[PDB]
RNA sequence: AUAUAUAUAUAUAUAUAUAUAUAUAUAUAU
RNA sequence: AUAUAUAUAUAUAUAUAUAUAUAUAUAUAU
RNA sequence: AUAUAUAUAUAUAUAUAUAUAUAUAUAUAUAU
RNA sequence: AAGC
């Protein structure tokens, strides 16, 4: 359960970055 | 040295000496080619299968 | 070979054989009008988008 | 877990970013750590509710193992040997049951040691007893390869992970690392320990102590258990700390279990070490979709290794993997050992990645981290009988009709030879000629430096020297009663102080002792520790190799620290369209013998030195006369120089071979002498010679042999486009070839393949086995690069493993702290998740901060306050009510980091201090009206700060020694050092001048007269410490702790007078979406932000710091940094140029350049880094991989932003403050978490002049 | 290689017979007296002393230079390439000025007939852009390495 | 010990393996074909075909002969000092041979010595090719004249006979050997002959400084530590260069040994 | 394939019927150099020796060239393009001059 | 002031390439290179800009 | 030392059993 | 088409057995 | 926090073609 | 015994 992925982990942080 | 810029050392003497040494070697190959080799070819030629 | 040598401004030399051939078919030559039309099409679809 | 939280509530809450840290909580947790027991830790392990996904079968085969009898036998030389069943390499420890060899230990009946009675029959001469004792001792050694008992690390992991997930201050969210319930290695560890222990009430399978190991009496115990447990605990730690994918960790565990279930664990690991690389790194990006590749440029001269960064280039399918596929090889390897499945999932997972991003490199790093990390251990006898028994295979030798008559031992090589040796001879000829012509060669100081280079406190097989000298009736001074080791090369030099070279000539042909080193994923390495005369006579070889490496080729000199290597080279080579070829020489030392190499290099060196060196002595070696036979018929005599005498003797030694002496401590009755021709590894000429020959042979191939042996025009064009000065970089047996991408893309892979075949063929005819790899990846010095991203190899930094090769007991308690800090820094460089790593490091520092001691009924506890670790460079988490996770481990160490974090949180610290009643009336420039003088004392912060600087090793100085013998030792050392009278006169002149002028300004002038004293102290400190020195340690630490202080060191008090002002952030240095170091990614925020704000160090450090000094090399024993600091102190304190001349004369510089350099230094302006060393300010080791220079230059503004202020004025002649304050700004900016920030000077409390006076006061008062 | 050891032998003999020996401290002593302000970024004395570095072993090369005078028939002593400024130098650089000074004093002692041309071209190279002169052709322009002539 | 002694340790000796090498060469179907291929009618190797002969032969030597030679020399050292002959020094080097190494040449044409020597196994020409292969196998080192060995072997003894030829052998004789306490165990090591004064001077020397491990008439021992320096004997007192281990008139023992000056009373 | 054996055999026959002996030691002695120019790398005498590589003992090209005169009508002997200067070369390169 | 943002160093080659397509692409200098408020000659920074 | 017999060890080949992986087939649930 | 269980075939590993070849130990004969 | 409008992201579902390798048949060379 |  909730072992979603590592690539989505990478992308989610980046999406947090780009937000302003 | 009109055609060799970038040579920091004057290599005129060395090149001239080397060329002179090559010029006056005791190579007897031209002698052989001028005299004996045609004779050897003439002797061998009629005996060839081709 | 002429086209390739000229296109490279002479820095590279290519060679072609000189003997009776077998009539190979290599269709690659077209008129300038077709090239211009295709260029207009390309400029058209690329238009106004960096 | 209930007891875990019960015991460590406050500590976990503090180190998890919930509550402020404090010393008292830290010490309470340390006491709790000291109060556990092993079985208690296992009962704690029993309470973790592991999930199903962490379940996997364990074969029953591990517990049931046969006896050791069938794996050993006795040779015809009455030596114990290992019976081999799997091949020539099955000489490691087999997996056999042990319990039937154990005598129960008193008071610990469940545990026991090797039977002493069996030891008795072994020392008598029994065969079975000898076999059994060999097996027992080697198993003990294999189990002793750890740093500390595993239960400490396991308990620390439990404590750290009991705090749950961490909150990211930058990401503003929670990480998603799975908890211990999904940690398969811990479940396997617990299950195997429980199954071994079974009904018996004790749980530890074995007990690791300083005296050795005690085994649990179980019928299921096997010798293979300890390494398996070490691997499992390493993997368990790594998964929780670096967020590894559990799926890969399961495969690693499977490999470990298969290794255990085999006949020999170490042999299995050795034979299967390359599954993860061959299946992930070497087969990556078969189908490429996109991504970025950095654009780097190699400037001129390429000898300078100058690279400049341009930007990113989008990738495309044009640059997919093009190297030959290795699927067949990988499948065959997986099948041959029954791991075909693991290969299957590895390949299937690898095919899934089509884009080059952070995800792919993270996956590759995780896959590489799963390799085992044990130190392979095998008995010395098998190492000797396996490594020295192979010889080069000169498939095409030099014809015998191509040599002249002998000149003593050498034989000149003709110039008509059809062999390729002619180019090697010519290269060494020109190298020797250019070397001998340098005037610095004849300078006495240079020769003294070379003589002192090999005079070290390490072993030199002095005993064999002793009987070799006794063989000709020469008696050496004994130095009876000296509290120093006789088995040191310093002792050898002292005994060889005043002997003629003719008397010591025979000493070169003496024997050689033994020495071993164990490595990770590599067979143990043997060493030949040459003695003093051998090192002396080996000089010209070393000098010529140094000249070649320095001038005629591309060769580095960097160490194995990751920071000092050439990252730019690798990142440039891996980036498309460039392609890299990895070339290594298998058994390089064994491949260089008299047959082909030595007979040519020795002749070339001997001939290329006679002109520039005729009739001169050298290194103490004089000239001599030799027979001449080169020309036919005429046989005459010929004078030779000192170098030629050394060459003659060294040629004799090389022709004869080598005499290795072995004393196998793990095998009674296994000692002998082995004749071998393998080149020594312990000499000073090894690496340089290997590099020189590597470069020469590569150039010869590229120039003559290769063009003449291949006919494919593409290969010819390629080879003619390659040169060593442009494309080849070598170091020892490791080399790298760079293929520059063409304008049409990248070079065709088929051409590269045929060329590789050509090199492989070319290596054989002179007996070199070329291990060549071409897989689209770049490897150099065990650094791995793919597509311009470097992949750290976690497995080669074992957390718990430690190399122990001898049978000696381990170190006293305080030493382990150095190892712990080294582990922390290794994790820092390897790029682990910073928050988890910091938490775990805190846990370990707590677990090792207490120690029981006995002082004769004065049973006390040694305790380090938490602040000592902070002084040692470990960052804080949250204190004084501040926000959590606001500090970064780029924090400097020592005073600099302290000043930095105080400067960051000074106001909060003051408010916290006042709110707690620590209130006074004397307003302070730093803390206002806070009563810091008592709060620091009670918080032990002063105590921790001061005791963090005590030497945590025993000081063997001050032992009782007779005056006569000590003065004899010192005078002998000085007499050995001062050979040429010119140097002695120089030093006397320097002393007289210094007394005239420089006396009284500084108290510790470095001088050549102090070298004997330092050598004596170093030799004395090399001996084994005793109990009263440890008591001295304990009482000193107690004295330091119980005392009360009032201030820090003068330097830190000066630093706190400076305050700064942060401003808008910097500009990004590189693109934010370009992977540079694997793992340094957005999920690893702080390293990522620091790297993208500052930018990577794009220039090698060795060359950068080569210009940050005045004297390149000095005599072994003195420090160049010490001399530079003394000179700059003298200049700063207003001493005139004659004092600097005197100082330069003490270190032996000749008078004229002494004056020249003194004047130049006095008037010169120096760099910031070089100038900052006057106050012992060094660049933090962690900054080395960053571009700190530009940030020093253009981001630390010493002028206030709003304009000039009154206090920020620097006095004109105190410009060095400009150098110092840059470091303070750097520390402040780097310590803070987040991006780099432009910083401006704000104010100095006392003004510039007062700060200068304080600094000068410290400069003068030090050294007392 | 056949003639060079002869020159070293002659140098050794000359050093054995000559009454001239190096003054250890003359350059440093005379340069330590120049007056300058401590606020300047540059110091001429520093640069000159850094370029000079009188290693006392220089009289060997001086002696071989002297010995070269006897054998200009077969040996032509010349100034090595490394002595010239790397990129050609510039008059605005103090370091290049000192390099020009060293070369200007050193050149007249060599047996090379083409020495004066190199002495002139050494300054000509540093002076490019600042100040121009007509050269013979497009190959040996004003920016050639002085040692090429 | 003869050079060829290592050859017949294997049931197929090295020589027949060398004979069978021919099967690995294209265009050669028999050893005779190999001989006529490699030689040019004047008993000279073509200097290139001999190249591939070496190419094929070297792996055989370095993979088969070297290890068996290593064991052979290791056992041979046990019986005591011996004189060992070889054909190329690289044989001894690759076998990790222990002891003094000497390369000696001869003032003769060695190659002609073969084909006249009749009753050869594979033919004389095969022996010529073998000799060429060994000569190519040897290292690069100047071999001294063979006389330098025989001179040391003979001349000192022959000179000393002029002095000792008349005296009583009981007084002018000596013996050095390994001592083992339980009449008494003693195995000879070195035989010494010298005048009375020299032997008396030899009598007081630290012979107990060197130790070895003796095992057991045909006894054999092994030295640990360092070997005996030559000057301990003398510049006088010509001695024996080689010795064979044997016990003079019962369980197998491995007790210990130090050597003693058991020479004589007179 | 048909032509090759004929030319090879005639080359061998000429090679071992003629009294001419090819001996590179003549060149080596005439140049009489090992490695001149102790320090500065440029030494034309060494360069030409390196290019010639006299130590090689194969001269099949010479005999084959002689034999080619008998079969001008079916085989044309030309100099391999690899012997030409690299990229056309230049007069400023010392090696190109020897080429 | 000479270190470019991200140290891109690539606008030079792009500018050269742009010469072939001035019909459809007009290479311009970005606003960010200009002084923010227009600058002033009394400021050395603005002179360098 | 040779020949013969018994026991033990190693290599190749074959067969059976167990475990794992892949393919095929059957049943339940969606 | 997915998940779970079972069976057959192939591959690897382990064990056992058989055959061939080699070696070690014991005994008899010469 | 509730409601509405706009947009990004993950997951599930569907098709074609081509090329490479292996195997069978036929032949040449060496061996039987 | 325990190198560079």
């Amino acid at each position: 359960l909730t072992s979603s992925d590592i690539q989505r982990h990478i992308t989610e942080f980046i999406s947090s970055w780009q937000n302003h | 040295q009109r055609y060799q810029p970038g040579w920091t050392q004057s290599l005129v003497s060395s090149m001239r000496g080397t060329l002179d040494k090559l010029k006056l070697i005791k190579s007897m190959t031209p002698m052989y080619l001028q005299q004996l080799a045609p004779v050897e070819l003439a002797v061998i030629a009629p005996m060839l299968p081709f | 070979e002429w086209a390739l040598t000229e296109c490279a401004q002479g820095y590279v030399t290519v060679t072609s054989p000189y003997a009776p051939s077998v009539n190979r078919l290599m269709p690659y030559r077209i008129s300038n009008a077709e090239r211009q039309i295709s260029q207009i099409i390309r400029i058209m679809n690329i238009g106004n988008n960096a | 877990s209930s007891m875990i939280l019960t015991q460590f509530g406050p500590f976990i809450e503090s180190i998890s970013g919930i509550t402020d840290q404090s010393n008292d909580v830290f010490e309470d947790a340390a006491k709790a750590f000291s109060m556990f027991t092993r079985s208690d830790v296992y009962k704690a392990l029993d309470e973790i509710p592991f999930s199903d996904d962490a379940m996997l079968p364990i074969p029953p085969t591990i517990y049931t193992k046969p006896s050791h009898d069938s794996y050993y036998y006795i040779d015809a030389l009455n030596r114990v040997r290992r019976k081999t069943y799997q091949g020539p390499d099955d000489v490691y420890v087999p997996n056999c049951s042990i319990v039937e060899l154990l005598e129960p230990h008193e008071t610990l009946t469940s545990y026991g040691r090797l039977s002493e009675a069996i030891e008795n029959r072994a020392k008598d001469g029994d065969s079975q007893a000898r076999i059994a004792t060999t097996y027992g001792r080697i198993a003990e050694s294999q189990a002793r390869q750890i740093k500390a008992p595993l239960e400490k690390f396991v308990l620390a992991l439990l404590v750290a992970e009991a705090g749950g997930s961490l909150y990211d201050p930058v990401l503003q969210k929670y990480d998603e690392i799975p908890d211990l319930s999904h940690n398969c290695p811990l479940w396997c560890f617990r299950e195997i320990c429980r199954h071994i222990s079974g009904p018996l009430p004790d749980r530890a399978p074995y007990l690791y102590l300083s005296a050795g190991v005690f085994w649990l009496m179980s019928p299921r115990m096997t010798s293979a258990i300890p390494p398996l447990l070490s691997d499992l605990v390493n993997l368990a730690i790594l998964q929780q700390t670096a967020g590894l994918d559990p799926s890969l960790v399961k495969l690693g565990v499977q490999i470990c279990l298969h290794a255990a279930a085999s006949s020999s664990y170490a042999w299995f690991i050795l034979k299967t070490k390359s599954i993860f690389p061959q299946n992930t790194l070497h087969s990556m990006y078969e189908s490429l979709e996109g991504g970025y590749c950095p654009n780097l440029e190699w400037l001129e001269p390429r000898s300078d290794y100058k690279f400049m960064y341009m930007g990113v280039m989008p990738l495309s399918a044009k640059y997919a993997r093009s190297a030959p596929s290795n699927d067949k090889k990988a499948r065959e390897l997986g099948e041959k050992y029954g791991l075909s499945s693991v290969v299957g999932e590895l390949r299937k997972r690898t095919k899934t990645y089509v884009k080059h991003d952070f995800a792919s490199v993270r996956y590759i790093r995780d896959a590489m981290a799963c390799t085992s990390g044990i130190f392979l251990v095998r008995t010395p006898t098998e190492t000797v009988l396996q490594e020295y028994t192979q010889s080069p295979e000169i498939k095409v030798p030099i014809p015998q009709k191509d040599w002249t008559g002998p000149i003593g031992e050498i034989r000149i090589l003709k110039d008509t030879t059809s062999s390729i040796a002619r180019y090697l001879y010519r290269t060494w000829y020109l190298a020797a000629a250019r070397m001998a012509a340098q005037p610095r060669t004849w300078d006495p100081l240079f020769q003294a430096i070379m003589r002192s280079q090999y005079v070290t406190a390490r072993g030199g097989s002095g005993a064999a020297l002793r009987e070799s000298l006794y063989a000709i009736n020469v008696s050496l001074p004994d130095f009876k009663g000296l509290p120093v080791k006789a088995a040191t090369k310093i002792f050898q030099a002292a005994q060889l102080a005043n002997l003629p070279f003719s008397h010591t000539s025979v000493a070169i042909l003496a024997d050689t002792s033994m020495g071993l080193r164990n490595q990770v994923q590599r067979r143990p390495r043997s060493i030949m520790p040459l003695n003093v005369p051998q090192q002396q006579v080996s000089a010209p070889h070393t000098l010529t190799a140094d000249y070649i490496n320095y001038h005629m080729n591309l060769s580095t000199t960097s160490g194995s620290a990751v920071i000092e290597k050439v990252i730019p080279l690798g990142v440039y080579a891996s980036s498309p369209p460039n392609q890299s070829i990895n070339i290594d020489i298998s058994a390089c030392d064994a491949s260089i013998t008299w047959d082909f190499f030595l007979s040519v290099i020795m002749a070339a060196i001997h001939e290329g030195v006679a002109s520039s060196s005729i009739g001169k002595p050298f290194m103490g070696v004089p000239a001599s006369i030799v027979n001449d036979e080169s020309v036919v018929g005429v046989r005459a005599a010929r004078p030779i120089s000192g170098m030629q005498n050394m060459i003659q003797h060294l040629s004799k030694l090389y022709k004869r071979g080598f005499s290795y002496r072995v004393n196998d401590s793990f095998s009674p009755g296994n000692d002998f002498t082995h004749m071998t021709t393998t080149f020594p590894s312990g000499s000073t000429a090894t690496s340089t010679e290997h590099t020189a020959n590597n470069s020469t042979m590569m150039e010869t191939f590229l120039t003559v042999w290769g063009p003449e042996h291949t006919d494919d025009p593409d290969v010819l064009r390629l080879m003619k486009s390659l040169t060593i000065q442009r494309n080849y970089v070598c170091q020892g047996d490791d080399g790298l070839m760079i293929i520059d991408g063409t304008t049409a893309g990248k070079v065709n892979s088929e051409t590269i393949q045929k060329m590789l075949e050509l090199i492989s063929k070319y290596g054989e005819e002179f007996g070199w086995k070329y291990d060549i790899a071409y897989d689209g990846t770049a490897e150099y010095l065990k650094l791995y690069f793919i597509f311009g991203c470097r992949i750290p190899n976690l497995s080669r930094h074992p957390i718990v493993g430690k190399e122990r090769a001898n049978s000696s007991a381990e170190e006293p308690w305080p030493a382990i702290l150095d190892q712990i800090m080294g582990v922390f820094f290794n994790g820092v460089h390897d790029g682990l998740q910073w928050q988890r790593w910091i938490r775990y490091s805190w846990a370990l520092c707590c677990a090792f901060s207490r120690q029981r001691t006995m002082i004769g009924e004065s049973v006390g506890y040694l305790q380090y306050p938490m602040w000592s670790f902070v002084y040692w460079g470990l960052p804080l988490v949250k204190a004084f009510g501040s926000d959590p996770w606001i500090f970064s481990w780029y924090m400097p160490t020592g005073d600099l980091g302290m000043y930095s974090w105080i400067s960051l949180i000074r106001p909060l610290m003051t408010r916290w201090m006042v709110a707690n009643g620590y209130v006074t009336d004397r307003c302070s420039p730093v803390f206002g009206n806070a009563d810091y003088r008592r709060c620091f004392n009670e918080l032990k912060l002063y105590q921790g700060y001061y005791m963090a600087q005590l030497p945590r090793n025993p000081k063997k100085s001050g032992r009782a020694a007779p005056r006569e013998v000590r003065e004899q030792f010192t005078q002998a050392l000085s007499d050995y050092l001062m050979q040429n009278p010119e140097l002695k006169s120089r030093v006397l002149r320097g002393r007289s001048e210094w007394e005239k002028y420089g006396a009284g300004i500084i108290h510790n002038p470095p001088s050549l007269f102090d070298v004997p004293h330092k050598w004596y102290q170093g030799a004395q400190e090399a001996a084994i410490a005793t109990r009263e020195e440890l008591a001295e340690m304990d009482e000193t630490l107690m004295r330091a702790r119980r005392h009360s202080y009032s201030s820090f060191s003068k330097l830190l008090e000066a630093y706190l007078l400076v305050k700064w002002r942060m401003c808008e952030a910097r500009e990004p240095s590189v693109d934010l979406r370009l992977p540079l170091c694997a793992g340094i990614d957005p999920l690893n925020s702080d390293p990522f932000l620091k790297m993208v704000s500052v930018g990577p160090m794009l220039q090698s450090t060795r060359k950068y710091f080569a210009q940050t000094l005045f004297m390149a090399k000095t005599v072994s024993g003195l420090d160049v940094n010490a001399i530079d600091s003394a000179l700059l102190r003298l200049r700063t304190l207003g001493a005139d140029k004659k004092a600097l001349t005197a100082q330069l004369l003490m270190v032996g510089l000749q008078e004229s350049e002494a004056d020249a350099l003194a004047g130049k230094i006095m008037l010169q302006d120096v760099n910031t880094v070089q100038l900052a060393r006057v106050v012992n300010l060094a660049v933090p080791d962690t900054w080395m991989s960053l571009d700190f220079d530009s940030m020093f230059k253009h981001h630390v503004k010493l002028l206030p932003k709003d304009g000039r202020h009154l206090n920020t004025d620097i006095p004109p002649r105190m410009g060095w403050l400009r150098a110092i304050l840059r470091f303070l700004g750097a520390g402040m900016v780097m310590t803070a978490t987040g991006v780099a920030v432009d910083i401006y000077l704000e104010d100095i409390h006392g003004g510039g002049r007062s700060l200068g006076q304080r600094f000068m006061t410290w400069m003068r008062q030090e050294g007392r | 290689t056949v003639i060079q050891p002869v020159l070293q032998d002659i140098s050794v003999l000359l050093q054995r017979i000559s009454p001239l020996q190096i003054d250890p401290t003359i350059i440093s002593n005379t340069m330590s007296t120049v007056s300058e302000s401590t606020t300047q970024t540059l110091s001429p004395a520093s640069s000159i002393l850094g370029k000079l570095r009188p290693s006392n072993s220089d009289f060997s090369s001086f002696r071989v230079a002297l010995a070269g005078w006897l054998y200009n028939g077969v040996v032509t002593t010349v100034i090595d390439d490394s002595s010239y400024p790397k990129d050609g130098g510039s008059v605005t650089s103090l370091e290049n000025l000192w390099d020009f000074f060293i070369l200007a004093l050193a050149l007249p002692l060599t047996t090379d007939p083409c020495a004066p041309v190199k002495a002139f071209m050494t300054l000509a190279n540093m002076m490019v852009g600042f100040e121009t002169i007509p050269m013979d052709n497009q190959i040996y322009t004003q920016s050639r390495r002085a040692s090429a002539f | 010990v003869d050079s060829d002694e290592v050859g017949e340790q294997m049931e197929p000796t090295f020589e027949q393996a060398v004979m069978e090498i021919y099967k690995g060469i294209a265009g050669v179907d028999s050893l005779d074909d190999l001989i006529k291929w490699v030689l040019n009618s004047d008993l000279i190797p073509h200097d290139d075909r001999l190249g591939q002969l070496f190419q094929a032969f070297l792996p055989l030597a370095k993979d088969l002969l070297a290890p068996m030679a290593r064991k052979f020399y290791d056992n041979s050292m046990s019986e005591g000092r011996l004189l060992t002959f070889a054909h190329a020094d690289s044989e001894l080097l690759n076998a990790n041979y222990f002891g003094h190494l000497l390369r000696l040449k001869i003032p003769y044409i060695t190659e002609v010595n073969l084909m006249i020597r009749k009753n050869r196994e594979g033919g004389e020409l095969f022996q010529l090719v073998l000799s060429y292969l060994y000569k190519m196998y040897a290292t690069s080192a100047q071999p001294k004249w063979f006389g330098s060995l025989l001179r040391l072997l003979i001349c000192p003894w022959l000179h000393m006979e002029k002095l000792i030829g008349e005296a009583d052998p009981a007084s002018t004789s000596a013996e050095i050997g390994w001592h083992i306490p339980r009449e008494d165990g003693f195995i000879p090591y070195v035989s010494i002959r010298a005048p009375r004064l020299v032997i008396e001077e030899l009598m007081e020397k630290n012979w107990g400084q060197y130790h070895a491990q003796v095992i057991v008439v045909s006894a054999k021992a092994v030295i640990k530590g360092n070997h005996l320096p030559v000057k301990l004997v003398s510049r006088f007192a010509c001695f024996t260069l080689t010795a064979k281990y044997e016990m003079r008139l019962g369980r197998g023992a491995a007790y210990s040994a130090r050597l003693a000056f058991r020479s004589d009373l007179a």
